[PDB]
């Protein structure tokens, strides 16, 4: 008895919390898709129907890649006169929106309003993270880990500290693009300087929207850096070192976290 | 209920010792185990504690990453490394019950069960 | 042959012993062969053989009393329990479930089926308290185990029995269902505190069935309609997609086939 497959209508939120947006609300073939601040109204140009045939449609026309090589733009196009393969997309649990024919992924290579969307080689960067939802705000939460301690930001540094609900520095904004941002400075991002084990994670500008700034909360309690395969890890299970690192998955308590809101 | 400390002795500066604290009995109501030390004429000084519920360690100010307090299946240990002559003292293990909350007991008067202490003497 | 048994004792319980307990419960509720949007699905009730329908949870406490809860693997929920020579069962929803529970505790001397099911509405009515005014934690569970035990000997009256079910169901069934609620019980043990569940916990419990449906019927994780949840302070927010739920939900009731 097979599960129903519905066609939800949702916004698509991505880099820096901006929305997938048919530019100027115009729907002639070839008009560019862009990042734009998420609206609260019913305008069609930000409301996407996730059709059963793996198309993504606004005002009845298709989100369409201009081509199958990295860096080309993404546009609105008549679903039946567009090349069919160019209108097909899969939406992955880890936040990637991929075009199967090309294996390239939807991307915003700049973070400004008006940035034209492109397809790019998948590197699981923040510039390639998306969420289908009508939530225009990030999910604000504390992040609790080893010994019940709270992830805490102090300027550029991050460590775990005794939890206090009074502490804004222990509040985290989980953005649609996969970035984890200190509540007090939403232009900053939980950042690993590399894809390599034992790199100490820091708080740095979200400007690069890089592979080292995208994170996924997994079902086993770990927080995974998608590109590297490494998880967030309280170094040597020792909070007094004030260092959180990337480390290969073992699932011991120093790798287990929980979003408590 | 009796606590017994072991493992004290003589070492020279920069050496290491490992103390152990064994209860006569296992009670299941313990909240914290702790190590204290005392020299003549001074109050007893908090050295380390271990939260029973999850094993979280805590350390006094003068143990500057040098010691490790831990627990095994079935005994609480204090691994002391890079010992300075200022660490010479009688070391005591202590037990606290019924603690409730997010902090930890760290003063002598917050622990009601005490071993007799084992002497630690650091040379040079 | 007996159903799988998982053990927990409140005597000397730690964050670790409770975590190991809940993980072992999840491991016997489902194989993990059916995972949808990274969230395991419980076995489908339809055609599930009776010898695979239940697991047992033997609870012990500092007072050296034990009871054994029976859990339905299709929804992780308590269906009854055994204390000594007596078994007690929630009122079955249908004829097939009434036959199914006769396979539990088959050598027990006495068996009683209550007038009430195990839904919270009625249990709260019987207990005289809502979930938001019933403390959870290792202390409450220790007391619930004693209460469940002494019901068989005439020493527990119905409101206390109802409150004890509410405690056990949340600390065992809902914790198995939700990493979030397992974490909440972990916190109570960690700090040796008892406290009632905040609105985020209660609303998750209330929404488990609808969340399972929404995720399994989603188009690639996007819901057809939102699920409303609450923050710890009672404020409301809506969830439109499975992403934020992946670390929050650990098991779903089987709703349809992939
Ligand atoms: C919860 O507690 C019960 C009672 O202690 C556990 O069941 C018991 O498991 C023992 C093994 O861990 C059994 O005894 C051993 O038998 C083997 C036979 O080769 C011997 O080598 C060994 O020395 C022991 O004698 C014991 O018979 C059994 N008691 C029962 C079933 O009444 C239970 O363990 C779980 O159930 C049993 C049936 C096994 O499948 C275990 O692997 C399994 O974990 C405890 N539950 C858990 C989850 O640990
Ligand atoms: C982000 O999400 C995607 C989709 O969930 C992940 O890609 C998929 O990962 C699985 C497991 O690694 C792949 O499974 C493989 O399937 C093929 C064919 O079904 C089979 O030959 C293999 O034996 C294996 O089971 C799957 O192919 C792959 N792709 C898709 C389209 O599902 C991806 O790994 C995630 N990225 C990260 C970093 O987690
Ligand atoms: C996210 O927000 C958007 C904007 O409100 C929601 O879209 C709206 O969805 C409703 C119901 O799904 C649409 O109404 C339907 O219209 C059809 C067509 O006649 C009718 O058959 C149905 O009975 C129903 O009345 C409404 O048109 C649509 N608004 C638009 C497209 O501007 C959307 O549902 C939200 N998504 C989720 C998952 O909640
Ligand atoms: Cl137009
Ligand atoms: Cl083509
Ligand atoms: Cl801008
Ligand atoms: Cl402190
Ligand atoms: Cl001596
Ligand atoms: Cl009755
Ligand atoms: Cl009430």
């Amino acid at each position: 008895d097979v599960c129903m497959d519905p066609e939800p209508i949702v916004r698509i939120v991505g880099r820096n919390g901006l929305c997938v947006d048919v530019r100027d609300g115009r729907f002639h073939n070839g008009n560019a898709i862009q990042l734009w601040p998420c609206k609260s109204n019913t305008d069609a140009n930000q409301l996407w129907t996730l059709k059963r045939d793996n198309t993504i449609r606004s005002n009845g026309k298709c989100l369409t890649t201009y081509g199958y090589s990295p860096g080309v733009y993404v546009m609105i196009y008549d679903c039946n006169t567009a090349a069919t393969d160019a209108t097909r997309w899969q939406i992955w649990d880890n936040g990637t929106i991929i075009n199967p024919r090309s294996s390239l992924v939807l991307a915003a290579t700049s973070g400004n309003s008006g940035t034209t969307l492109t397809v790019q080689t998948n590197i699981y960067a923040v510039s390639q993270g998306w969420l289908p939802t009508n939530n225009t705000q990030p999910f604000v939460t504390t992040i609790v880990g080893l010994y019940g301690l709270c992830l805490q930001a102090n300027s550029g540094q991050v460590w775990i500290e005794d939890c206090s609900s009074e502490k804004a520095e222990q509040q985290w904004a989980l953005y649609a693009d996969g970035s984890i941002r200190p509540q007090q400075n939403r232009d900053n991002c939980l950042t690993s300087d590399s894809n390599i084990r034992e790199t100490v994670v820091k708080i740095l500008s979200c400007g690069p929207a890089s592979s080292g700034q995208r994170w996924m909360f997994k079902n086993d309690g770990t927080i995974l850096n998608l590109y590297s395969g490494l998880v967030l890890d309280v170094r040597a299970s020792d909070p007094s070192l004030k260092q959180i690192i990337l480390y290969p998955l073992h699932g011991d308590p120093n790798q287990i976290w929980l979003p408590l809101f | 209920l009796q606590l017994a400390e072991s493992g004290g002795g003589l070492v020279q500066a920069g050496g290491s010792l490992n103390l152990s604290c064994i209860a006569s009995r296992r009670t299941l109501s313990t909240s914290f185990m702790a190590w204290f030390r005392q020299v003549p004429g001074k109050e007893r000084e908090f050295v380390a504690a271990l939260r029973s519920s999850d094993g979280r360690p805590y350390y006094g100010d003068s143990v500057k990453g040098r010691f490790t307090v831990s627990r095994d299946n079935a005994t609480v240990y204090l691994q002391m490394n890079s010992l300075k002559p200022e660490d010479t003292a009688i070391y005591y293990c202590a037990l606290n019950r019924g603690y409730s909350g997010t902090g930890y007991p760290s003063k002598q008067y917050e622990y009601n069960d005490w071993g007799q202490g084992t002497q630690v003497t650091v040379s040079s | 042959k007996q159903y799988p048994i998982i053990n927990f004792t409140t005597a000397g319980a730690t964050v670790q012993s409770y975590t190991n307990f809940i993980r072992a419960v999840r491991g016997r509720l489902t194989t993990g062969a059916d995972v949808r949007h990274e969230i395991p699905v419980l076995p489908n009730r339809v055609g599930l053989p009776i010898n695979q329908r239940f697991i047992l949870v033997e609870l012990s406490n500092h007072a050296e009393l034990s009871v054994t809860l029976a859990l339905d693997v299709t929804n992780a929920y308590v269906v009854g329990y055994r204390a000594g020579n007596s078994a007690y069962f929630f009122h079955p929803d249908n004829q097939e479930d009434a036959e199914a529970i006769t396979h539990l505790f088959t050598d027990v001397q006495n068996r009683y089926t209550f007038a009430f099911g195990g839904n919270y509405d009625r249990l709260e009515q019987l207990a005289g308290n809502l979930r938001e005014n019933i403390e959870l934690g290792n202390g409450p569970l220790e007391e619930a185990i004693s209460a469940l035990y002494y019901y068989s000997t005439g020493g527990t009256q119905l409101p206390t029995l109802a409150r004890s079910f509410i405690i056990c169901i949340q600390m065992i069934s809902e914790a198995a269902r939700f990493q979030y609620i397992e974490g909440e019980m972990r916190t109570r043990i960690r700090y040796n505190r008892r406290s009632a569940p905040d609105p985020s916990v209660i609303t998750l419990e209330n929404s488990w069935g609808r969340l399972s449906t929404a995720i399994q019927e989603s188009n690639q994780g996007a819901f057809a309609s939102p699920i409303q949840l609450q923050r710890r302070n009672g404020s409301k927010f809506s969830v439109y997609d499975v992403s934020i739920l992946i670390p929050i939900i650990a098991l779903m009731v089987y709703r349809c086939a992939p």
